[PDB]
């Protein structure tokens, strides 16, 4: 699981040199959380949105089920 | 090397045989931690003088479980042949009472004494035919003399050793400071001391051990394959064991001529008749008689070494990505130096030491390290101190940046946080009272 991942075997081939290249896309579990971001209140504000809007969608479903 | 320990150069005795390059002879003891498999460990040498120093690289390759050959024995393929010379009485004139003493090597009866193609086969008289049927007209019976051969027409030879144990050991390659490379296999689970050149390596940590029954190895000289068995062995051939003939010379392992190898009492099947004796045997082949399978803190002591003895620039070029991966990230540096030399640690790298070696040209030699953020400062590499600095964003095991799909699930999780407490606060007044 390296990037090049090139190695050697000694019985008769006598340690040749292969080349490889790998991206790192796999299961995303990690002990660290998220990543360092510039933020500076231009990015944090865009992250924060209306909360009652999410409550609005559930509210309409309650009206139809009883009706 | 990631783990690196310097020597203890307090032992100082150097004779100034030459003024341009110094000389020194030293010894001691060292305690270096065991490196991960597939990587090499270092050992730094220091001298009171500044410019020159050397290194020593110890490379591990494998971890496995072998055991040491406490003994060694060869086994030929025995066969039983037997002859019979049948004198009759007054014509062989053999004694009325068969001589209880028997000469087991000469046999003067048939051509005096010579090389015997058997390994100490026995001797004897027998019962006697006498009369007109056997035809030599004497009434009294006739003694018969018999041989037994343990023989090997086209052998297939096995060498065996009863270690009867299993302890971890590894594969080591070694780098003398001069430039020699000598291989060997240290049994570093046991405080064995392998001898070579000036240095000797010894025990490590038995971080896991296991148990196993009385088994040991069987190998073939033509190298058919490798076999395993209960593999009993001692100075003698005990009853019912795998190895009966235990013989101690490969060049004499084709035939049976060396004395070292040892027979079994009454092993060969001689049986008599009214005229002459016939051959049989009770020996067992190695296979299918008792077979239970079929194969499909490293530290060193120092002797009396042979230790030997300007402008230089670092000029890094790039950075790779690893933090908190068991190998570390690999960094390349493009240097040049007017002399053949070795480098040393960067103080601010804050991760590990250095031990590079260069030729007199512009080359690059790349080494492995890991960090949260690149600093790369304060190295007393070569000749003079230089303070070079790098900068690059390192790669670590994280989540996936490719699609940012986890971002969508992050927004969904924070849903109706204040709503639950709002309904809880009104219910709390009712539930508490």
């Amino acid at each position: 699981g390296a990037l090049v991942d090139g190695t050697e075997f000694t019985f008769e081939g006598s340690c040749m040199f292969p080349d490889g290249c790998n991206a790192v896309d796999c299961t995303f579990c990690r002990e660290f959380l998220k990543n360092p971001q510039c933020y500076p209140a231009k990015k944090w504000l865009f992250i924060i949105i209306v909360i009652l809007l999410g409550y609005a969608g559930l509210m309409l479903l309650t009206n139809v089920l009883k009706a | 090397c990631d783990e690196m320990v310097h020597a203890d150069s307090k032992l100082v005795s150097c004779r100034q045989g030459s003024g341009n390059m110094k000389e020194c002879v030293t010894t001691g003891r060292a305690l270096l931690p065991a490196v991960n498999p597939g990587q090499e460990a270092c050992l730094h040498f220091t001298a009171p003088g500044s410019p020159d120093s050397k290194c020593l690289k110890i490379k591990v390759k494998r971890i496995n479980l072998k055991c040491k050959k406490s003994s060694s024995y060869f086994v030929p393929d025995a066969r039983s042949r037997c002859t019979s010379v049948r004198r009759c009485r007054w014509a062989g004139d053999c004694q009325s009472g068969c001589p209880p003493h028997f000469t087991s090597n000469s046999f003067s009866d048939d051509w005096a004494g010579k090389m015997d193609r058997a390994g100490l086969g026995f001797s004897g008289c027998s019962d006697g035919c006498g009369g007109a049927a056997c035809g030599c007209f004497n009434a009294a019976p006739s003694c018969i003399f018999w041989r037994k051969w343990v023989e090997n027409p086209h052998g297939i030879i096995w060498k065996v050793s009863p270690c009867a144990a299993w302890v971890p050991s590894a594969v080591i390659e070694l780098t003398m400071p001069s430039g020699e490379v000598r291989t060997f296999h240290p049994m570093s689970g046991i405080p064995t001391q392998v001898f070579k050149g000036v240095s000797v390596t010894y025990l490590g940590s038995d971080m896991e051990v296991s148990g196993l029954t009385d088994l040991c190895e069987i190998e073939e000289l033509k190298s058919k394959k490798l076999a395993l068995a209960p593999c009993n062995q001692a100075g003698m051939g005990v009853v019912g064991k795998v190895g009966e003939i235990q013989c101690s010379s490969e060049e004499s392992a084709r035939t049976i001529k060396k004395d070292g190898c040892i027979w079994n009492a009454d092993l060969v099947g001689i049986e008599l008749r009214v005229d002459d004796a016939v051959c049989y045997s009770k020996i067992t082949s190695v296979e299918a008689v008792a077979n239970y399978s079929a194969i499909p803190d490293i530290t060193a002591i120092r002797g009396s070494f042979s230790v030997n003895y300007a402008t230089c620039t670092g000029e890094v070029t790039n950075v790779s990505g690893c933090y908190s991966c068991m190998t570390g990230a690999k960094v390349s540096i493009k240097l040049h130096s007017s002399k053949n030399s070795t480098a040393h640690v960067r103080c601010k790298g804050d991760e590990t030491a250095f031990s590079v070696l260069e030729g007199v040209h512009s080359y690059t030699v790349s080494l492995s390290f890991d960090h949260a953020v690149v600093d790369e400062q304060c190295q007393l590499n070569c000749g003079g101190h230089e303070s070079q600095v790098t900068l690059k964003g390192n790669l670590i095991f994280l989540d996936v940046p490719k699609f940012v799909d986890g971002s969508y699930m992050q927004t969904y999780h924070s849903t109706v946080p204040t709503g639950a407490n709002i309904p809880s606060p009104t219910d709390w007044l009712n539930a508490l009272f």
